[PDB]
């Protein structure tokens, strides 16, 4: 996987395909899922991490419209 | 006007349906005692 | 014109006077509620009190569509 | 509270005139990588993490920016 | 926990590039200041 | 299989402990966060993150889940591992009134 | 200035007290009593009644039905036909009670006798809220 | 310029919406598992909660709806409350998606009330006491009442969560504006923007319990 | 055509066809009014 | 002209005044429902208040439709 | 004139403060009829109290028939 | 225009009488609550009273709704 | 003009504030006959908390009448 | 623009509708308290009938708000 | 001016707002009759609710003598 | 100019929809007094439903507030 492979190809050997991206991201779901929430005594972080995920994603959209409310001009 | 009035019942009756399942929840180490001390013998002629 | 306008505010307010029977019909059929409630045995008799009230309540409503609908059309 | 400055005065320090060579070295060695490109047997991870810390001195120069201008939302005229 | 010294280079690439950082603030500053103390007198 | 015990291990509700034991090397411990305080004052500074009225709704509803948080996290946490418990309790218990009938037969 | 007095056809749970706070399930929903509260006679329904001495500290009761009456001089009267400590009973007995009674009355067809299984019904119910 | 957070947002071209709407249900997991974590413990637990306190005053064809109604409220509570986050669109502020959320589901009630029923159904449309010169007034009465259930569903919403998310974006900006001018009135406003944020957290929730309620007495009524 | 069908269309079968069914009534009188909505638009 | 215009939007203004009394009529014979809940042998009595009090309350709403009248024809 | 046709409306919608009177009067004898229901033997101190929060509560009623016929005529 | 302008206010106005439904609901779904805390056994007799209660309450209500849009579009 | 215009219909509006105290003086002198029908005994104790609500509400209420002569004289 | 301008004055009357929802709104959780006191075993019988009214009155509420903004800006 | 002519409307019509306080507070000051006849024992604590409500309820009432004034004289 | 002075008008109005606030609040905080005075056991338990009740009934009067200063200076 990455963080361990280092060849330009392996973008290439993957699957870009739409079962090969929709397995991509099951796969990243339960890696995560596995690891922050499905465990007994768990944390609150697991999904705090979501949320500020989900308002970085919301913040990106929004900037069209946020950038005509700048304070400065340059 | 409670139900049972217009059903034809009267307080007393009430009081002893009421009084009775209270005695019935009892647990058993005080359902004897208090079926006792307050049974009823009399009886119309 | 100064008329056919003036002619749509005046029919518009005069209707703000069916608010009190929108109320005064709550009150009515609120106070049928608690009243059977405590004394079922009088369902027929309290019900007859509530339509003489809702139909003295509503008649006071009605005179305001009565000017809002004189004001707009004849007039 | 104080324990900053105890970390503080191990990392966050103005670099000694004495341990400039060094640096100089750590500098050499990375142009060596860039003039033979030894660089792609730099496996990922540590690749993101040299990339990690080359953002973050860019942000130490950002840092630099906003206090050499007065000013932190932007340039105040 | 015990603290680790950051690699010469790091610490002097840090210093280094705040110090151009506050000339460039420093630089840029007076380049605006004059243009928009222009265009703020020409839009009234 | 069995659930693991803990979870990830993380700082402030959005770091992994991961990202700062594998920031430790290169530059030491306060290295990540004085990339994070680099990166937030450089965004607020470039007009990145423009401060506006969401801004003081943002500090307000970070405000309440902070205080919702830091005051009804351990109440909903043992009830969740009081349900559990109970469960567990029950169903144990329907394990021996099966043993003590068919051992009685 | 309230003297309570809580009773049964065989003991007397107090009599002349004074209390501060006294709670009861009158069959026109229940209210709680303190000195000087307006005079009123009411009969009760199958609840708790709780006293609170001047102490501070609540006594619990569990009464079957009888009758209230608070009166002008302050003075409060409570006689019930049934008064149990709330430790002599037991959930299992009553929410057992309760499914034989629910049992019967959707078997049941005739309105009086339907009336007195209802009467039976709300008795337990107020016996498990009642219990816990 | 002020209805901006309501517009709907499109992320390098692309319709972001549609990743919006599909986000709430990424929150609720679920699990074979018998005892399971914490999250999916207290979850599991308030749907039953919520479906006893729903489902219990339906007959057996009412229950049978059982899977929609609770999976109604917990959409519409998920997507407001993720709403009230910065910056967030909220799906339920549209009175596109609220109307396509309330017009099938009135649709649905009325109709299975027609199918079956239909001599109850139109006699639903008179109260059983009512006096014979009065009976001729009350029919018009309730069915432009029954024909603006489903406008006054969708309308509920989308102007409750509407205007609660302009109100906190508005006594927003008064905290901005008042930052570089007196400081305990900034703390004043400040104080009333994190009072208003609670109710809106109490709103999100009710309304989200008000729709769905609203569906089941729908519901109830026509089966 | 695997798998969808078999963890998509069977567990909402028992809904899709006979719960449902006034629902997709709805839906369509619900297409019909957005497009006449979005006809005199 | 602008007084022939003022006349129906004042008209208008003092029929809302009617509001009162639709609500004032509904707490009445509201009333008269409760209060004959608990003591139905008054009948006879309660009634006689109710119309005294419907009576007062339907005065103080047909001075608002006496100005709305003496304005709209009387001006 | 804009100031006759401004006084038309000014004058109308003072009267609308009678429909304060108009629903305070039907509280007052509605709850005489609920007071009397209850306890018939204060029948006259009972009413004492009605004309007393009657008269009150109309007071605020004839200030706003006041300023109606004050703008109206007086100015 | 000025009757463009006009049917603004007078759509505006009618409205206002709307607001006689949200006090009148409130308060039949108020007394509901109060007469069934009182005889809970009768939940399903009141109830049927509450929504005969509704039901004309708010047809007061959008009868002003009617108004608001009988001069905003059909005039 | 249209100031001395607007003084009028300014001075107008705010009377009806005075609506509001003529309904919650009925509803305390109501509350006064339904209290001391069921405890006669504190008809005077009851009385002192009548008039401090009679006062309290007909407050607001010269609030009103303050700015309606504060627009129609004072400016 | 004359348009343009009784359009502020057509979506703030329009707004005073919401004041029937404040008034109603009370009287649900004013009954929801005193039904409660009396009966409080039925706590999650009587809540239920509260959201109820809440959500009904509060509907007629949201439909001036529809008004207000179908005149401010879909106008 | 046709702004200084508006300001008095405007403030004119921002004090109707303080007609809600005056009905608010004429209902706490009669509950609390109402609630003192009952428990007279708890007149400490009620009063204490007393003016809890009286306070909030008038905090309403200045919110409107607020705009009052901010439009006539801080504009 | 005819649009600044049609603000002050249309903000003003929107303000009156505070009164309905000023009222619902009084009533939340009048039952609370009343239903203490009955179960005073349940004080925590009815002040919780107080302040549900007082948070949803000003929640309407903020709206106006809303308006009021969404034309006021957002336009």
């Amino acid at each position: 996987e990455v963080k361990l492979g280092e060849l330009p190809s392996w973008i290439l050997m993957r699957d870009f395909s739409p079962s090969g991206i929709f397995g991509a991201f099951q796969r990243g779901y339960y890696r995560y899922y596995n690891k922050y929430i499905n465990v007994k005594k768990g944390s609150i972080s697991g999904i705090t991490m979501v949320l500020a995920c989900y308002v970085l994603f919301s913040y990106s959209f929004s900037y069209k419209h946020l950038k005509h409310e700048r304070l400065r001009k340059y | 006007v409670a139900y049972w009035r217009q059903a034809g019942l009267s307080y007393i009756r009430y009081s002893q349906i009421c009084a009775k399942a209270v005695r019935d929840a009892l647990k058993t180490e005080f359902k004897a005692n208090a079926e006792k001390t307050s049974g009823s013998n009399v009886k119309i002629v | 014109d100064i008329d056919t306008a003036a002619k749509f505010i005046g029919a518009g307010a005069a209707t703000v006077g069916v608010a009190g029977s929108g109320a005064g019909i709550g009150t009515v059929f609120g106070s049928l509620i608690i009243g059977y409630a405590r004394n079922p045995s009088l369902k027929q008799q309290l019900f007859s009190y509530a339509i003489l009230g809702f139909a003295l309540s509503e008649a006071m409503g009605l005179f305001c569509l009565m000017v809002a609908f004189l004001i707009l059309f004849a007039m | 509270l104080a324990t900053f400055w105890y970390y503080a005065k191990v990392e966050l320090v103005p670099p000694t005139p004495a341990e400039i060579p060094r640096a100089i070295q750590s500098l050499k060695k990375i142009v060596n990588s860039a003039q033979t490109g030894s660089f792609k047997q730099l496996t990922v991870k540590e690749a993101v993490l040299n990339g990690l810390v080359a953002t973050e001195v860019l942000m130490w120069f950002y840092v630099g920016e906003i206090i050499g201008k007065r000013g932190i939302i932007g340039y105040d005229v | 926990v015990p603290p680790v010294q950051v690699s010469p280079l790091i610490k002097l690439g840090r210093y280094s590039a705040l110090f151009l950082g506050v000339a460039y603030g420093a630089t840029r500053y007076n380049y605006l200041k004059p243009r928009a103390e222009e265009e703020r007198r020409i839009a009234a | 299989p069995p659930l693991p015990e803990y979870g990830g291990k993380v700082r402030y509700g959005l770091i992994p402990e991961e990202f700062f034991q594998f920031l430790y090397p290169k530059t030491g411990v306060t290295g990540p966060y004085v990339l994070g305080t680099g990166l937030i004052l450089y965004a607020l500074s470039k007009e990145i993150y423009v401060i506006s009225a969401e801004t003081f709704t943002a500090l307000s509803v970070l405000g309440v889940m902070v205080y919702g948080i830091k005051k009804y996290g351990p109440f909903v946490a043992d009830f969740a591992d009081k349900l559990n418990e109970q469960k567990l309790a029950q169903l144990e218990e329907a394990k021996q009134a099966s043993i003590q009938h068919i051992q009685n037969a | 200035q309230m003297s309570f007095t809580f009773a049964s056809p065989t003991q007397v749970f107090f009599n002349g007290a004074n209390v501060r706070q006294v709670d009861v399930p009158t069959l026109t929903g229940a209210f709680g009593i303190l000195a000087a509260h307006v005079p009123t006679l009411q009969v009760l329904r199958p609840g708790l009644v709780v006293v609170h001495a001047e102490d501070g500290t609540t006594s619990k009761y569990f009464v079957s039905s009888g009758s209230i009456a608070v009166n002008a001089d302050s003075s409060v009267q409570l006689l019930a036909e049934e008064a149990v400590t709330l430790d002599m009973l037991d959930l299992g007995a009553a929410k057992a009670n309760l499914e034989k009674a629910q049992a019967e009355l959707v078997g049941t067809a005739d309105e009086a006798t339907r009336a007195e299984i209802q009467i039976r019904i709300e008795a337990n119910e107020a016996l498990v809220k009642a219990l816990e | 310029n002020l209805f901006a957070s309501f517009i709907a947002p499109t992320i390098l071209g692309l319709p972001a919406a549609v990743l919006i709407i599909l986000f709430p249900p990424l929150l609720i997991p679920t699990s074979k598992y018998l005892i399971n974590n914490r999250l999916i413990t207290t979850q599991q637990w308030l749907i039953k909660l919520t479906s006893k306190q729903m489902m219990t005053m339906h007959n057996t064809k009412g229950r049978t709806w059982s899977l929609m109604l609770v999976s109604l409220i917990i959409f519409i509570a998920t997507t407001n409350l993720l709403g009230l986050l910065p910056h967030s669109f909220t799906p339920t502020t549209q009175l596109s998606m609220n109307l396509a959320m309330a017009i099938p589901l009135w649709a649905g009630t009325v109709i299975m009330g027609f199918r079956s029923k239909i001599k109850n159904a139109l006699a639903h449309f008179l109260p059983q006491g009512t006096p014979t010169p009065l009976i001729p007034m009350l029919v018009i009465i309730e069915t432009i009442s029954l024909l603006i259930q489903p406008m006054a569903l969708a309308v509920r919403l989308t102007a409750n969560i509407t205007a609660g998310h302009l109100l906190m974006h508005l006594i927003g900006s008064a905290t901005l504006a008042m930052s570089t001018i007196n400081l305990p009135s900034t703390l004043i406003i400040f104080t009333i923007l994190i009072l208003l944020t609670i109710l809106e957290i109490a709103v999100a929730l009710i309304q989200a319990y008000v729709f769905t309620l609203l569906v089941s007495l729908y519901l109830h009524d026509n089966t | 055509l695997q798998s969808i069908i078999k963890n998509i269309w069977i567990p909402m079968k028992p809904y899709y066809t006979k719960v449902y069914q006034e629902i997709w009534i709805g839906m369509g009188l619900m297409g019909f009014i957005v497009y006449k909505i979005r006809a005199a638009d």
